[PDB]
RNA sequence: GCGGUCCGGCCGGGAACUCAAAGGAGACUGCCAGUGAUAAACUGGAGGAAGGUGGGGAUGACGUCAAGUCAUCAUGGCCCUUACGACCAGGGCUACACACGUGCUACAAUGGCGCAUACAAAGAGAAGCGACCUCGCGAGAGCAAGCGGACCUCAUAAAGUGCGUCGUAGUCCGGAUUGGAGUCUGCAACUCGACUCCAUGAAGUCGGAAUCGCUAGUAAUCGUGGAUCAGAAUGCCACGGU
């Protein structure tokens, strides 16, 4: 009924954020989901370091995405209210549109 | 990295839609299987610069041509620059 | 490999007839890695070699292939400026080992119109020794013995 | 089996022979057994003089032999005739189609020499 | 009572089904050589039933999918003899002896940033 | 030229990131350049105010950002004048609010940003260099710091010789990604060239 | 076989193919569309093409209905 | 294992299995034996999913070459300055008697081409991926559902396997090239793009001197995505079959 995508890019910081999102519904509201931990977009970029030629040279970075699913199935007045406003927590990603 | 071919692209920018795109939409239905009238493929004498290829994409910081990636904006040496030290989110050295 | 001898990599036994020497060669042929179209040109290779010898057919390959089986060889060197090359005997595994080598080698000329038969004629030239393997089996038992002084 | 052009292409399957005129390929080497109730798979060694007369008066329709021979020459010369470009290179020995040249361009030229 | 084993390899993970009937199998819907038990891999399955007794005394359900075939096959016997553990521990000891047990390391090596792959190293000039 | 940043890849443990937040593709760029956009120009305003970090976090459609420093008080002014006026411009720039943290940084000996400016400005206020460097080591061992090393790289003290010198002491296991290194460049604009100023200064384990 | 569905040319080139056949032909034109095509309307037109240098003269001929206008007027000079 | 099927995990349903992602456990020569001082260690064995740094990254010391980079950028000094600056259009860098280098494709039957059909992993996506139906032989164009995405699209993966054509013959190989006829993005493609389609078919029938890579899931062979990007990769980066 209420989905709610959580990403985020540390491991330690999206499923302690979610570790909330869920001691709140599971709180002002109920039945949930527990979370989901859902595959993890890990984009990589490969390029040279060297300020001028040496192709071999090159730095490899990447960039890890982590998603949480939580997903509520039965919503709560008191729920999707205080769910608004309260949030904290400055890095992550929240999405529960359908 | 030559102040002159910096402001190549912004003129290339602020022309490609106050004009182009906002009259340059004038290609699709208008120019296509719609059937000719000539009124198409005539008033076709805007700007230049404005158009949805005539840019090169330039590194935030300097304005280096190549090694340019969207998804951060700035060039590979100035990227790196940043990287080292946080400046780029959750971006880290990859392994596997 | 300098201060590390190794050892060997015994390969899975045949999956028809089960065994181990059968296996080697069906790599040997092999080539691009492509195993199947390969060993799909071994046993059919081997369905006629099972008719026309008669001779059994688990065997039909081993007796036919101990006239590619040498004892002694060669080796370059390099003592002074020259080679004084010295022969040796070839290890039990490195000998038959080497027998595949070119039993298949002469199949890699002969030029027939199919593999199976640039194959067989040859393996069959074995029972009657006179292919360019066993003639092989000459160019390195003719060149050594001739420098065996040195052994 | 002379056949339109007096090249005489024989002894070879039906979809197969065919495309030894100059003029016939694979694509138009089925266009014409698909529109004359032959088949494919068909060697002339049981081809009577009737399913092929028939076959005959088919290439009669696209410039092929010597018709072709000139067809392309026809703007052979005439694109040369222009004086433009693509053209030039045809009475030069170079690559036409804007192909490089800093090195590699001899099936335009010839066997290198010095 | 149904039996099982996971088992998998190179990226072909599957999943085995021990039903005390026959010979018969049937991988992912689809009889044995309906599918490519013939090929390269052919009684390769068996292979974890020749020190055994079978042919009529059990039956079985398997499943597997992704990578490539010699793979998945070998999956397969993983599983079947990491699920005929079931009968005894008695007889996965001269079951390893096969070393159907072993789980193959064996992977593609991710290829460095130099190399065209892996290994290969690009060809360099003389000097 | 053939040594790792001993930050950016402890990022993965010990050294976290200075700038935490999320955002796309979409405009992952345009806040990236948005980002260090401000840095550049808060820095500036604050040169004589001896700062050394200045992490930025954007909280979903906002901006918060914690300037580091040894020396905070002269950077807010009579009880909120100064960090006014920054803040002000701050948010000006990204096109969203904004709000500012005001962290302090007891004992900038051993800071590594700071240290290393710590120089900076003593190689373009003509002094002994090889004086400079002897400095930071010292007095940075004497309040605890485990491992301590500087180097130099330019005309030194005036020559037309490009020497590096360094000077380390106590013990810096740069190569072990679980001990605490704090690394920080620092440029100094000379009458005669530029200089490069590198410091690196161990704190612990695990 | 590259303009998808009809050629295309210039407009302030235009006014002097028009202008061309109302006015007698005049002496060869100078402008930079070497992109422009060959339109029958044009037929013996004293046209020119600035490529690099100057501007090299050519007569729109007959059979040449589906050509570039710059064909003629090779820019890189050797020998 | 369960019930309902318009047999599509489709709908109840079920958390077992695959997988997904957090936190664990495990391998240390620890055990036995041999050699080796009764040492370290190497060899072999047991158990073990994995041994003997399990495989693979990342990590590259004091230093060498006044190496390379002052066109990433910053920078001492120097020089120009109604100027080597700067605005615009066209054109070269995609020119070419040539030698060299790294490459893609071949020189074929362990292979071409036709039909049938079975198995990847990894990655990207909205000023984007764009089903399905629909127009063409095809590249595409129309209508436009879905998807900021383990939900949809981009991909029906290739080798491969079962028959079928062929016969070892420059040939049903190989694809340069030239013309004609068409497709796509763009202000605009002739000098300069990319792709399809109809005709055409060299050289090369595997290579002297010499030389390069590779000791494992590696060499080789086989496809796949991605960065930049408006559009143009045999290049590069990353993936995975045998």
């Amino acid at each position: 009924r209420i989905r709610i995508r959580l990403k985020a890019f540390d491991h330690r910081l999206i499923d302690q954020a979610t570790a909330e999102i869920v001691e709140t519904a599971k709180r002002t509201g109920a039945q949930v989901r527990g979370p989901i931990p859902l595959p993890t977009r890990k984009e990589r970029f490969t390029v040279l370091i060297s300020p001028h030629v040496n192709k071999d040279a090159r730095d490899q970075y990447e960039i890890r995405t982590h998603l949480r699913l939580v997903d509520i199935v039965e919503p709560t007045e008191k729920t999707v209210d205080a769910l608004m406003r309260l949030d904290l927590a400055a890095g992550v990603d929240v999405q529960i549109s359908l | 990295a030559k102040q002159s071919m910096k402001a190549r692209e912004v003129k290339r920018v602020a022309l490609a839609d106050k004009y182009f795109a906002k009259r340059a939409e004038l290609k699709a239905i208008i120019s296509d299987v719609n059937a000719r009238w000539n009124a198409v493929l005539k008033l076709q004498t805007l700007p230049r610069d404005s158009s949805p290829s005539r840019q090169r994409n330039r590194c935030r910081q300097t304005g280096r041509p190549h090694g340019f990636l969207r998804k951060f904006g700035l060039s590979r040496i100035k990227v790196r620059e940043a990287a080292m030290r946080g400046e780029i989110p959750g971006l880290k050295k990859a392994s596997w | 490999p300098r201060r590390r001898v190794i050892g060997q990599r015994k390969i899975l036994p045949d999956p028809k007839f089960g065994s181990e020497l059968l296996a080697k060669f069906v790599n040997i042929l092999m080539v691009d890695g492509k195993k199947s179209t390969a060993e799909s040109i071994v046993y059919s290779a081997l369905e006629t070699l099972a008719q026309r010898s008669g001779k059994s057919e688990l065997e039909a390959f081993e007796v036919a292939l101990e006239n590619v089986r040498p004892t002694v060889e060669v080796k370059s060197r390099r003592v002074g400026g020259s080679t004084y090359q010295v022969p040796v005997e070839v290890r039990p595994v490195r000998r038959n080992a080497l027998a595949m080598r070119w039993i298949v080698e002469a199949a890699r000329k002969r030029g027939d119109k199919s593999m199976a038969l640039r194959l067989a004629n040859e393996l069959s030239d074995a029972a009657e020794n006179k292919g360019t393997a066993v003639k092989k089996r000459e160019d390195v038992h003719r060149m050594a013995e001739a420098n065996k002084a040195f052994a | 089996a002379r056949i339109a052009g007096i090249n005489i292409p024989d002894h070879k399957h039906a979809v197969i022979a065919l495309t030894s005129i100059y003029g016939v390929g694979k694509t138009r080497s089925k266009a014409i057994l698909a529109a004359a109730g032959i088949a494919e798979d068909v060697k002339i060694s049981e081809l009577s003089e009737g399913q092929i007369d028939t076959l005959r008066d088919e290439v009669a329709k696209f410039v092929v032999e010597g018709d072709l021979r000139r067809e392309i020459s026809m703007s052979i010369k005439r694109l040369m005739d222009l004086g433009c470009y693509r053209g030039l290179r045809h009475r030069r020995g170079l690559p036409v189609r804007g192909q490089r040249t800093k090195t590699n361009a001899r099936t335009r030229k010839g066997p290198r020499k010095p | 009572n149904q039996y099982y084993g996971t088992g998998r390899r190179k990226s072909s993970a599957a999943r085995v089904f021990i039903k005390p009937g026959n010979g018969k199998i049937v991988i992912n819907q689809r009889s044995l050589e309906q599918y490519f038990g013939r090929e390269t891999a052919r009684m390769v399955v068996r292979q974890p039933l020749e020190l055994v007794d079978m042919v009529e005394k059990l039956d079985l359900y398997i499943t597997v999918k992704g990578g490539g075939i010699s793979g998945q096959a070998g999956a397969i016997r993983h599983g079947i003899t990491r699920a005929l553990m079931e009968y005894d521990e008695s007889l996965r000891s001269e079951l390893r002896k096969a070393g159907f047990v072993t789980r193959d390391a064996r992977q593609v090596e991710r290829k460095k940033v130099g190399l065209r792959k892996a290994r290969r190293r690009p060809q360099f000039s003389k000097r | 030229g053939q040594k790792v940043h001993p930050n950016g890849i402890r990022l993965g443990i010990v050294k976290p990131w200075n700038s935490t937040w999320f955002a796309n593709t979409k405009e992952f760029a345009d806040n990236l350049d948005s980002d260090f956009k401000v840095r550049q120009y808060l820095t500036k305003e604050l040169a004589k105010a001896s700062v050394s970090r200045i992490v930025i976090e954007r909280p979903a459609k906002s901006i918060r950002v914690t300037i580091h420093t040894a020396r905070p008080g002269i950077v807010i002014g009579k009880k909120g004048e100064d960090v006014e006026k920054l803040r002000k411009v701050v948010a000006d720039i990204a096109g969203v609010p904004a709000q500012i943290n005001i962290a302090e940084v007891r004992k900038p000996e051993l800071d590594a940003k700071l240290v290393a400016d710590s120089i900076t400005s003593q190689l373009e206020r003509r002094v002994m260099f090889r004086r400079a460097m002897k400095r930071a080591v010292q007095n940075a061992m004497r309040l605890g710091a485990k491992g301590i090393k500087v180097e130099v790289s330019g005309r030194l003290g005036g020559a037309e010789i490009a020497r590096t010198e360094w000077y380390r002491e106590g013990r810096v296991p740069l190569h072990t990604l679980r001990a605490d290194i704090d690394y920080n460049t620092s440029e100094a604009h000379t009458t005669y060239g530029v200089i490069g100023v590198k410091v690196w200064i161990f704190k612990g384990e695990i | 076989r590259s303009l998808k569905k009809g050629p295309f040319i210039d407009l302030h080139l235009l006014k002097k193919v028009e202008k061309a056949v109302e006015s007698g032909d005049k002496k060869p034109l100078r402008t930079w569309s070497r992109r422009s095509t060959i339109f029958p309307n044009m037929i013996g037109l004293t046209i020119a093409v600035h490529n690099g240098r100057q501007h090299v003269p050519v007569f729109v001929t007959d059979e040449m209905v589906g050509h570039k206008l710059g064909e003629f007027a090779p820019t890189r000079t050797y020998r």
